[PDB]
C-alpha cells in the first residue's frame, strides 16, 4: 500500500494510494439531417392540407 | 399561453356558460368582469382563459355559436351573461332542427366563415396561442354538425395547434329526437381525425348518477350540467392555477395519448354533490376509480387503462395521496396495461372548488370507452338497416354511402380499442 | 489559467444551474451583486476561481454561464431572482413554446430555429476566454428540451470547438417526481446521439436523491428545491478542484484521464456523505473512516446499484474540509478488508485522492447541516449498467407496441432512429458486461 | 393484499409456496412480467436483479441471493475456499480439490497426485461439473491421466476432487450414502437449518476395486431409481429420514446424530454462508433477498463430515414439502409482509 505524487498547498493536498498493480460528423450533414426532417414534416402537413381540401 | 374557447348549440352553450360561471367565481371575477378576490394565485394564470381589458376588467376568451338565437339570448340573460365580449355572439336564425347535415353542410356553412373571423381576432391578440377547446353535444345539429365543421376549419388555419373538446354523448334515457345516433356517429368520425383530446360526457351516466346516487327523482338538464361544470373546472385546474407543474396542452396530450385515434377520455369526479362531512383522502380515491363516479357509462373493469391522471384539489397530505393512489393501483393492477410503465400520474392544487374543502377529478383513457361507441353503433344500425329517417338528411344533399362510411369508421375504432385490450407484454 | 463555461438546458438544467451558482458564490465570498470583497485584483486576474467567473471594470464577478429553455417561465424566475444582478441578459435565452416532453420537437423542430442563436451567445463568452478548457452541460434525460436540444447542441459544439472537453450533468428519470411517461424514449435517443460527443457524464437518478432527502433529511415529500440544493453540493465538490488551488482534476482533461479508460463507458458513479438534517440541532460529527466507508453503502449513491457485483476501473476520493492523508489511508486499509472491491485486471487497484481544507458550505436556511468533513467518491464501476438496463427495458415495453411513437414521427423523426438508438444501448449494455463479469 | 409473480414454473418447491400463499386470501398472483409486485419467485439464471427495488411505494422481496452462485457452482466453490482466509488452503471439512480447464491447476494437481503415488497412499480421485445433470460426466479413476484426457474430452470446466475411499457404510447392505440439509437464509441473514434432513441412500453393496460400476458409488436419487435393481428394499425411495438414522447410530455405534455429525454440519453451513455474507447481504439495499440452499454432505467411517457441494435450486423430499414450504412462508415471507415451536434450528452468529 504505497503513497505517491503527494502535492500540497494552502488549500489542501492530493495524492494517489495504490493497493496492487494490474494483472465526428460534419456541419453540413447535421444541418442536412435537420433539413431532411423539416421536409418530412412539410410533406405530412401537405398531405393533411390536401386531405382537408378533399 | 392563451386558450380560445368555443361553445356551439344549445347544450354546448349552456354547459359552456356554467363553466364560465364556475371558474369566474374561482378566479374571483364578478359577473361584471371586475376582480375582487383574496389571493394573487387567482390571477397568476388568468391569461389562460381571460383577456385583460380597459379599466381592470377581465373578459373570457370565448366565442358563442348557435344557428338560432333562442338560448344565446338566454346566455346574455343569465347570471354571468354580460361578462362576454358582445362581438363574440355569432348566430343565424333558421336553426338546425337537430340535423347534422344542416349544421355541417347547408345552414352551418352559411355562417361558419363569420365565426372563424372572431376566432382569428382572438388569436391575433394571443401572445402564444396554446390551443382551442369546444363544448358541444353530438346528438343535435348545431353543436354536432356545425361544431365538427368549425373544428375542421380550425385545423386548416391552425394546423399545429391543439384542438380538444368536451362532447356530450346522446342516450335514450335523456333523448330529444330519435336521429341522435345518426348525428353522434357522423360527429365521432370527425372527432377521431381532428381532435387531440375529447372528454366523453355521457348523458346516460350523468342521468344514472343524478338519480341513483344523488337520489334526485327527476333530473333536469340543469342538474346534469352541475356535474359537467364541476368536472370541466377540475380538469382545467392544471392550467388555471399555478402548481409547480409546467402544464401545457400539448405536453398533457403527449403524456396521455399513446395512439392518435384513441384520445377519448372517461371523466370522473368525487365527492358527488347536489353536505358537511369532511371526506377522507382514502375515500376520495376509491370513489373516483369506482364506475359509479364515471361520466362515461362504461365499466372500467371490462377494459384496461392506457393512461390515467388524477387531480386532487384542497389542502391534504401529498404523502397520503401518493400512499392510497399507489394502493388502488394494486386493487386493480389487472386493469392497467403493463406495456406503458408508470401510466398513472397525480397532480395536486391547493385551492379547492367552492363548496367543498376536498375534491378529485378523474381523467381516464380506458379501452372500455368502446362500450359507449358500441352502444351508439347499435342504435345507429337498428335504424340504418331500414334507411329510417334518412330522408331528413338526403334532402340536404347527403348520400347513403356517407352514412355507411361513418358507420364503418367507428366499427373500426371499436376494433382498434379491443386490439390493445387483449394485447400483452 | 483556463476557463470553463457552464450551459444549463431545460427546466431541470436551469434550476440546478441556479442552485449551483448560488453555492459557488457563497463559497468564494461573492455577493448577489457580483461584488467579491476578498478579491483584490480588481477588474481582472487569473486566480482559480476565475475559471468560473469573469470580472468587469466595476468589480463585478460574472458566471461564465449560459441558460437556455424553449419556454420562458423558468429562466424568468432567474431574471427576477436574488441573483438577478449576477448575470447579464444576453446569457439567458428563451423560446416561446417548449418541446412538450418530445425529443423530436426539441431536437429537430424547435431546435433548429434556435441553435444558431445559442451558439452565437456561447461564442460571445468564449471570445473572452484566453485559453478555454471546454464545457459543463446540465440537462435532464426526460425533458424534451433537456434531451432533444442538448443532443443537438453537443453535436455542434464538437465541430465549433472540436478540441475542447465536454462534461455532462444528467438527471436520470424517476417516476416518483415525474409526470411524464415518455421519458424512457427521450433518454435513449439523447444518450445515443450524445454518446460520442461527451467525454464524461455524471448522471443523477432523481429516485436516489428523493430517498436520500426522505431518509437522511426526514422531509416527507421533497420538492425540486430540496433536490437541487443537495444536487449542487455534489456538483460543487466535483467542480471544486477547478475553482480552487489544487493538484488533482485541475483540468477537465484530467476527468477523462483519471476516471475514463474506455470512452464509451464514461458514466462514473457518484457517492456522497454525510447528509445530515439542519433540524438535528447537533449531531455526533462523523470521522474520516465513517464517511469514507459510507461511500460504499448504495444508500448514499446518486444511482441505486450494487457495486459488489461489478468491477471498478477508476476511483477518486474528494474530501472537503478537514481531512489529512494519513487518516484516509487508515480508513482505506480498513475498508478493503471488509468490502468486495474488485477492479478490472487491466487497471490498478488504487485511489486518487484530493483534499481541500474548506469545509462544505451550505445555504443559509437550507435543509443541510454544516459538517466538519465530507467526501464525494467518483467510481467508474460497471454496476451502473443496472440503470441502463432498467431504462432499456421500459423502452422495449412501449416500443414493441409503438406507443407514443406517432408524436415523434409527426415532428420529423423516422421510426428507425428508435431502433438505431436502442441498438446502440444494446451494445453499451454488453460493453459493460464484457468488462465486468467472467 | 400482497402481490407476487412466478418466473420459474419448473420449481417443485415454490410451486406449493405459490399455491399455499394463494390459499392465504391475502396474496394475489400476477402475470410473469408485471412489475408492481411485492414478491418475486424468479428464474434460476439471468434473474434481472437490477430491475428490483425501483417501484415507488412497494417493498420488493426475491427468493434468490445475487452472488450466491459463487457458492453453488462447483468451480467457484473450490476457488472460494482456497482463496478466502475465512476458509483457507487449511480447510478440514472440504476434500482436496483442483479446478482444471480443458487460473488453471493442472500441474499443482499432479504434484499432489504423485506425492501420494510415492507414498502408497490412496490415490483415489474423481472429476466433476455442475453442467452434467442426471449423474452425467463423472469419472472415478485411480491413475491421473485417464481423466485429464476425458476432461478435455469436452469443452467445459471440471473440478478434480479427492474421492473418499473409506466412507461409512450402513448395515444391513454395506451401502453408501450422502446427506442433504435444507437451510434458509432470510432477509436479515438469519441462518435457519431445517430440522428434517434426508439420507440419499445407495442400495448397492460398496466395492472398492470396481469403480467401473456406475451405481456402486453415486448416491443421488435418479442414478439408483433408473440404474439399479435394489431401489426400495431397505427403505422407501432410497430415502432414510433422521429418526431412523439416529436410532441406527444409537443401536449400532452407541452415539447420536447431533453429536457425531450434526454439529459438524451446522459448523460447515455457517462457515460457508458467513464467508460470503459481505458480498451478498441485502441489509441496506433497495430490494431484499432470501434463498433456500441444499447442502450435501458425506460421512467417512471415522464419523467425520465432508462437504461435497452446495445447490442453489434444490428439490425437497416428498414427505416434507408441506412442512418445509410452510416454514418458508412464516419466516422468509410473512416476516416481511405480515398477516392477520419452530421447524428450524437457528445457526447464530
Ligand atoms: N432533479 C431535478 N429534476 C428535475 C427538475 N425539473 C424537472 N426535473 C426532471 O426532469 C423531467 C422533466 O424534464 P424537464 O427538464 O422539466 O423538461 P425540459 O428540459 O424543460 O424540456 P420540455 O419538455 O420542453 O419542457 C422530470 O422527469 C423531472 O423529474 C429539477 O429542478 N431538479
Ligand atoms: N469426493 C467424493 N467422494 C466420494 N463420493 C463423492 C465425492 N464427490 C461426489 N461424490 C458422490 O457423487 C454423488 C453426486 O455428486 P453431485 O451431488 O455433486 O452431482 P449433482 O450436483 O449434479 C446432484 P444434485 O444437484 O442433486 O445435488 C454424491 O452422492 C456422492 O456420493
Ligand atoms: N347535458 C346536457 N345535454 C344537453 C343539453 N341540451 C341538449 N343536450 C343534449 O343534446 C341533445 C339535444 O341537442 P342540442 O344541444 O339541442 O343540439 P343543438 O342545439 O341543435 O346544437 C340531447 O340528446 C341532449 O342530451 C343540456 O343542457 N345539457
Ligand atoms: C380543453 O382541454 C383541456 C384544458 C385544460 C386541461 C386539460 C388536461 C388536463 C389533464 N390533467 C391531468 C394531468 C396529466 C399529466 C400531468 C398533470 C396533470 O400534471 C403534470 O403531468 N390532462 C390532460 N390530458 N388535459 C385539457
Ligand atoms: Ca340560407
Ligand atoms: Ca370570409
Ligand atoms: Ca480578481
Ligand atoms: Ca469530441
Ligand atoms: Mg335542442
Ligand atoms: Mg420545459
Ligand atoms: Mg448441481
Amino acid at each position: 500500500m504505497e503513497v505517491i505524487e503527494l502535492n500540497k498547498c494552502t488549500s489542501g493536498q492530493s495524492f494517489e494510494v495504490i493497493l496492487k498493480p494490474p494483472s465526428d460528423p460534419s456541419l453540413e450533414e447535421i444541418q442536412k439531417k435537420l433539413e431532411a426532417a423539416e421536409e418530412r414534416r412539410k410533406y405530412q402537413e401537405a398531405e393533411l392540407l390536401k386531405h382537408l381540401a378533399e | 399561453r392563451e386558450i380560445v374557447h368555443i361553445q356551439a348549440g344549445q347544450c354546448g352553450n349552456q354547459i359552456g356558460a356554467k363553466f364560465w360561471e364556475v371558474i369566474s367565481d374561482e378566479h374571483g371575477i364578478d359577473p361584471t368582469g371586475s376582480y375582487h378576490g383574496d389571493s394573487d394565485l387567482q390571477l397568476e394564470r388568468i391569461n389562460v382563459y381571460y383577456n385583460e381589458a380597459t379599466g381592470n376588467k377581465y373578459v373570457p376568451r370565448a366565442i358563442l355559436v348557435d344557428l338560432e338565437p333562442g338560448t344565446m339570448d338566454s346566455v346574455r340573460s343569465g347570471p354571468f351573461g354580460q361578462i362576454f365580449r358582445p362581438d363574440n355572439f355569432v348566430f343565424g336564425q333558421s336553426g338546425a332542427g337537430n340535423n347534422w347535415a344542416k349544421g355541417h353542410y347547408t345552414e352551418g356553412a352559411e355562417l361558419v366563415d363569420s365565426v372563424l373571423d372572431v376566432v382569428r381576432k382572438e388569436s391575433e391578440s394571443c401572445d402564444c396561442l396554446q390551443g382551442f377547446q369546444l363544448t358541444h353535444s353530438l346528438g343535435g345539429g348545431t353543436g354536432s354538425g356545425m361544431g365538427t365543421l368549425l373544428i375542421s376549419k380550425i385545423r386548416e388555419e391552425y394546423p399545429d395547434r391543439i384542438m380538444n373538446t368536451f362532447s356530450v354523448m346522446p342516450s335514450p334515457k335523456v333523448s330529444d329526437t330519435v336521429v341522435e345516433p345518426y348525428n353522434a356517429t357522423l360527429s365521432v368520425h370527425q372527432l377521431v381525425e381532428n381532435t387531440d383530446e375529447t372528454y366523453c360526457i355521457d348523458n346516460e351516466a350523468l342521468y344514472d348518477i343524478c338519480f341513483r346516487t344523488l337520489k334526485l327523482t327527476t333530473p333536469t338538464y340543469g342538474d346534469l350540467n352541475h356535474l359537467v361544470s364541476a368536472t370541466m373546472s377540475g380538469v382545467t385546474t392544471c392550467l388555471r392555477f399555478p402548481g409547480q407543474l409546467n402544464a401545457d396542452l400539448r405536453k398533457l396530450a403527449v403524456n396521455m395519448v399513446p395512439f392518435p385515434r384513441l384520445h377519448f377520455f372517461m371523466p370522473g369526479f368525487a365527492p358527488l354533490t347536489s353536505q358537511y362531512r369532511a371526506l377522507t383522502v382514502p375515500e376520495l380515491t376509491q370513489q373516483m376509480f369506482d364506475s359509479k363516479n364515471m361520466m362515461a357509462a362504461c365499466d372500467p373493469r371490462h377494459g384496461r387503462y392506457l393512461t390515467v391522471a388524477a387531480i386532487f384539489r384542497g389542502r391534504m397530505s401529498m404523502k397520503e395521496v401518493d400512499e392510497q393512489m399507489l394502493n388502488v393501483q394494486n386493487k386493480n393492477s389487472s386493469y392497467f396495461v403493463e406495456w406503458i410503465p408508470n401510466n398513472v400520474k397525480t397532480a395536486v392544487c391547493d385551492i379547492p372548488p367552492r363548496g367543498l374543502k376536498m375534491s378529485a377529478t378523474f381523467i381516464g383513457n380506458s379501452t372500455a370507452i368502446q362500450e359507449l361507441f358500441k352502444r351508439i353503433s347499435e342504435q345507429f344500425t337498428a335504424m340504418f338497416r331500414r334507411k329510417a329517417f334518412l330522408h331528413w338528411y338526403t334532402g340536404e344533399g347527403m348520400d347513403e354511402m356517407e352514412f355507411t362510411e361513418a358507420e364503418s369508421n367507428m366499427n373500426d375504432l371499436v376494433s382498434e380499442y379491443q386490439q390493445y385490450q387483449d394485447a400483452t407484454a | 489559467m483556463r476557463e470553463c463555461i457552464s450551459i444549463h438546458v431545460g427546466q431541470a438544467g436551469v434550476q440546478i444551474g441556479n442552485a449551483c451558482w448560488e453555492l459557488y458564490c457563497l463559497e468564494h465570498g461573492i455577493q448577489p451583486d457580483g461584488q467579491m470583497p476578498s478579491d483584490k485584483t480588481i477588474g481582472g486576474g487569473d486566480d482559480s476561481f476565475n475559471t468560473f467567473f469573469s470580472e468587469t471594470g466595476a468589480g463585478k464577478h460574472v458566471p461564465r454561464a449560459v441558460f437556455v429553455d424553449l419556454e420562458p417561465t423558468v429562466i424568468d424566475e432567474v431574471r427576477t431572482g436574488t441573483y438577478r444582478q449576477l448575470f447579464h441578459p444576453e446569457q439567458l435565452i428563451t423560446g416561446k413554446e417548449d418541446a412538450a416532453n418530445n425529443y423530436a420537437r426539441g431536437h429537430y423542430t424547435i431546435g433548429k430555429e434556435i441553435i444558431d442563436l445559442v451558439l452565437d451567445r456561447i461564442r460571445k463568452l468564449a471570445d473572452q476566454c484566453t485559453g478555454l478548457q471546454g464545457f459543463l452541460v446540465f440537462h435532464s434525460f426526460g425533458g424534451g428540451t433537456g434531451s432533444g436540444f442538448t443532443s443537438l447542441l453537443m453535436e455542434r459544439l464538437s465541430v465549433d470547438y472540436g478540441k475542447k472537453s465536454k462534461l455532462e450533468f444528467s438527471i436520470y428519470p424517476a417516476p416518483q417526481v415525474s409526470t411524464a411517461v415518455v421519458e424512457p424514449y427521450n433518454s435513449i435517443l439523447t444518450t445515443h446521439t450524445t454518446l460520442e460527443h461527451s467525454d464524461c457524464a455524471f448522471m443523477v437518478d432523481n429516485e436516489a436523491i428523493y430517498d436520500i432527502c426522505r431518509r437522511n433529511l426526514d422531509i416527507e415529500r421533497p420538492t425540486y428545491t430540496n433536490l437541487n440544493r443537495l444536487i449542487s453540493q455534489i456538483v460543487s465538490s466535483i467542480t471544486a478542484s477547478l475553482r480552487f488551488d489544487g493538484a488533482l482534476n485541475v483540468d477537465l482533461t484530467e476527468f477523462q484521464t483519471n476516471l475514463v479508460p474506455y470512452p464509451r463507458i464514461h458514466f462514473p458513479l457518484a457517492t456522497y456523505a454525510p447528509v445530515i438534517s439542519a433540524e438535528k440541532a447537533y449531531h455526533e460529527q462523523l470521522s474520516v473512516a465513517e464517511i469514507t466507508n459510507a461511500c460504499f453503502e448504495p444508500a448514499n449513491q446518486m444511482v441505486k446499484c450494487d457495486p459488489r457485483h461489478g468491477k471498478y476501473m477508476a476511483c477518486c476520493l474528494l474530501y472537503r474540509g478537514d481531512v489529512v492523508p494519513k487518516d484516509v489511508n487508515a480508513a482505506i486499509a480498513t475498508i478493503k478488508t471488509k468490502r468486495s472491491i474488485q477492479f478490472v485486471d487491466w487497471c490498478p487497484t488504487g485511489f486518487k485522492v484530493g483534499i481541500n481544507y474548506q469545509p462544505p458550505t451550505v445555504v443559509p436556511g437550507g435543509d443541510l447541516a454544516k459538517v466538519q468533513r465530507a467526501v464525494c467518491m467518483l467510481s467508474n464501476t460497471t454496476a451502473i449498467a443496472e440503470a441502463w438496463a432498467r431504462l432499456d427495458h421500459k423502452f422495449d415495453l412501449m416500443y414493441a407496441k409503438r406507443a407514443f411513437v406517432h408524436w415523434y414521427v409527426g415532428e420529423g423523426m423516422e421510426e428507425g432512429e428508435f431502433s438505431e438508438a436502442r441498438e446502440d444501448m444494446a451494445a453499451l449494455e454488453k460493453d459493460y458486461e464484457e468488462v465486468g463479469v467472467d | 393484499m400482497y402481490t407476487f409473480v412466478v418466473r420459474d414454473e419448473n420449481s417443485s418447491v415454490y410451486a406449493e409456496v405459490s399455491r399455499l400463499l394463494l390459499a392465504t386470501g391475502q396474496w394475489k398472483r400476477l402475470r410473469k412480467d408485471n412489475p408492481r409486485f411485492n414478491l418475486m419467485l424468479g428464474e434460476r439464471n439471468r434473474l434481472p436483479f437490477g430491475r428490483l427495488g425501483h417501484e415507488p411505494g412497494l417493498v420488493q422481496l426475491v427468493n434468490y441471493y445475487r452472488g450466491a452462485d459463487k457458492l453453488c457452482r462447483k468451480a467457484s466453490l473450490v476457488k472460494l475456499i482456497k482463496t478466502s482466509p475465512e476458509l483457507s488452503e487449511s480447510c478440514t471439512w472440504f476434500p482436496e480439490s483442483y479446478v482444471i480447464y480443458p487460473t488453471d491447476e493442472r500441474e499443482v494437481f499432479l504434484a499432489a497426485y504423485n506425492r501420494r503415488r510415492e507414498g502408497r497412499e490412496g490415490n483415489v480421485w474423481i472429476a466433476k461439473s455442475s453442467a452434467g445433470a442426471k449423474g452425467e460426466g463423472i469419472l472415478i479413476s485411480s491413475e491421473a491421466s485417464e481423466l485429464l484426457d476425458f476432461i478435455d474430452e469436452q469443452g467445459q470446466v471440471h473440478v478434480i476432487q479427492k474421492y473418499l475411499e473409506k466412507p461409512l457404510l450402513l448395515e444391513p447392505g454395506h451401502r453408501k450414502f450422502d446427506i442433504r440439509s435444507w437451510v434458509l437464509v432470510d432477509h436479515l441473514y438469519n441462518i435457519y437449518l431445517y430440522r428434517e434432513g434426508v439420507l440419499r441412500t445407495s442400495s448397492e453393496p460398496y466395492n472398492s476395486a470396481n469403480f467401473q460400476d456406475k451405481t456402486c458409488h453415486l448416491t443421488n436419487h435418479c442414478i439408483q431409481k433408473e440404474y439399479s435393481k435394489n431401489y426400495g428394499r431397505y427403505e422407501e425411495g432410497n430415502e432414510m429420514f433422521f429418526e431412523e438414522f439416529n436410532q441406527y447410530l444409537m443401536d449400532a455405534l452407541n452415539t447420536t446424530l447431533e453429536n457425531s455429525i450434526l454439529l459438524q454440519i451446522k459448523h460447515i453451513i455457517r462457515s460457508c454462508l458467513m464467508c460470503i455474507e459481505p458480498a451478498i447481504s441485502t441489509k441496506h439495499l433497495h430490494y431484499q433477498s432470501f434463498q433456500l440452499f441444499g447442502f450435501d454432505f458425506m460421512v467417512d467411517e471415522e464419523l467425520k463430515v465432508w462437504l461435497i457441494e452446495v445447490n442453489g435450486a434444490p428439490a425437497c423430499a416428498q414427505k416434507l414439502y408441506a412442512e418445509l414450504c410452510q416454514g418458508i412462508v412464516d419466516v422468509a415471507i410473512s416476516s416481511v409482509f405480515p398477516l392477520a415451536t419452530s421447524i428450524f434450528i437457528k445457526l447464530h452468529h
